[PDB]
């Protein structure tokens, strides 16, 4: 099976332009569980997996490159999803991580407490999301549209987000925003990347590769979230592991992707294209200043 | 389990956290675990502390903070520059010691002018 060799499933375009409505995600491999290689804990084999996915983007990878990290904190008091990003990302790429409750982590800067607590001075290249609200568990009406974390993140897309930046944001079935899959319309591609390593579970890692800053695809936010339900429900996913047994090509390449300072009227085809191609970020070049507020 | 934080919580108790946790260990205690532990093609130099994981077939490689005890326990670093040798960096330990990463780093110096583990890799 070819399949159980690559580190996930991502959504296709065919499940993208379909028309349905939002039904109830039933996984016929849900809950069961995969034994982790070597005892190790399964947020590493998760990370990788994302990682090895975003290998095959056109991540813009700069020299100092700027990369934040919510809900970093798991397995109690630790960060496996940040030592795997230490791993993956260049040596000289400037890590910051956060979660709500106290832990330990391999990141140059780790700050406590909500989301919304975290100013970001300047603009970043890359976002990793892993947060979850435990209340999300709380299934009681309709499955609508949350606000909850998601609400500053799309207002980071909007605001902290260099143009060329990526980001990757988990959903769940229950765990979802309309306005953050609208804003997947102002990235040159998006997709949903779920990793075979977690294949049992309706999580998904929202992409959003290389912002535009401009809506270059009009997206029906509460359509689209149906539209991956209704590919979760479509689509056999077995739990695997097997892409991480040949680790050789893991690490992120090193593609050198310049950084430039372009006033919005001097982004013109060119720029717009090579911003798509991950060969351009358009952000500042100052010292990136992150802090608690 | 709870283990981890009993142990965390006697470090907490002492004026040498290194020979705190060095005693407990040798004493039949529970050695701490949760540490990180990555997944890594054994094809590297096998250096004690490296910026990317460098295990060789006979290491494996952690997230160095969580192979810390001062970071772990939330301590201040006995280092006199104060920046942990180990945060935000990979520690290669040999696959017979995986047992207790952090008393094996504990116990354990890297070569000065070598870099490796001294009795685990250093040649000088
Ligand atoms: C998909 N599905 C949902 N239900 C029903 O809908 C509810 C809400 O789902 P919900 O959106 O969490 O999604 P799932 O439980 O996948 O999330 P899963 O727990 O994987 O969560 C995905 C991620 O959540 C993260 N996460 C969940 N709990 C916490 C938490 O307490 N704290 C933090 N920080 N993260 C959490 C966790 O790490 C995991 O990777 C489910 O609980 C069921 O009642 C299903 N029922 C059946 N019979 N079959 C199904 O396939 C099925
Ligand atoms: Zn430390
Ligand atoms: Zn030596």
């Amino acid at each position: 099976a070819s399949a159980d060799w690559k580190p996930g499933h991502a959504m296709p375009s065919l499940f993208k332009v379909q028309n349905v409505n939002l039904e109830r995600c039933e996984l016929a491999n849900y809950k069961q569980s995969i034994p982790m290689p070597r005892g190790v804990h399964m947020n590493i084999a998760k990370y990788m997996q994302l990682c090895q996915y975003l290998n095959t983007c056109t991540l813009a990878v700069p020299a100092n490159m700027r990369v934040i990290h919510f809900g970093a904190g798991s397995d109690k008091g630790i960060a496996p999803g940040t030592s795997v990003l230490r791993q993956w990302l260049p040596t000289d790429a400037i890590i910051i991580d956060n979660d709500l409750n106290e832990f330990v982590s391999d990141a140059d800067i780790t700050l406590f407490g909500d989301c919304v607590t975290v100013r970001v001075g300047q603009q970043v290249d890359l976002v990793i999301s892993d947060m979850y609200d435990p209340t999300t568990k709380n299934v009681t009406g309709s499955n609508e549209s949350k606000a909850l974390f998601f609400t500053y993140l799309c207002n980071l897309i909007n605001n902290n987000l260099a143009l060329g930046g990526s980001v990757a944001i988990k959903i769940t079935e229950h765990s979802w925003s309309v306005e953050l899959y609208e804003l997947m319309g102002k990235f040159a591609w998006w997709t949903v990347f779920c990793t075979n390593a977690n294949a049992s579970s309706s999580e998904g890692f929202l992409l959003g590769i290389n912002y535009l800053g401009t809506i270059k695809e009009n997206i029906d936010g509460g359509a689209m979230h149906a539209n991956y339900i209704f590919w979760r429900n479509s689509t056999p996913m077995n739990l695997s592991t097997y892409s991480l047994f040949d680790l050789s090509k893991f690490q992120l390449k090193l593609k050198g992707t310049p950084v430039l300072q372009l006033k919005e009227s001097q982004i013109n085809e060119l720029v717009i294209s090579l911003l798509s191609q991950g060969k351009l970020l358009i952000r500042d070049n100052d010292t990136l200043s992150v802090s608690t507020d | 389990f709870a283990s981890n934080s009993s142990v965390l919580s006697l470090v907490n108790f002492t004026v040498d956290p290194q020979k705190a946790y060095l005693d407990f260990v040798n004493a039949g205690g529970a050695p701490l675990t949760n540490c990180v532990k990555m997944l890594t093609p054994k094809t590297g130099t096998g250096i004690a502390i490296s910026v990317k994981p460098e295990s060789t077939a006979d290491q494996e490689t952690y997230g160095g903070a969580s192979v810390c005890l001062y970071c772990r326990a939330h301590i201040e670093h006995p280092d006199v520059s104060g920046v942990c040798k180990y945060k935000g960096k990979f520690v290669q330990i040999p696959a017979q010691c995986v047992r207790d990463p952090v008393g094996f780093c504990l116990s354990n110096t890297p070569c000065n002018v070598c870099q490796y583990w001294i009795g685990y890799g250093c040649n000088c």
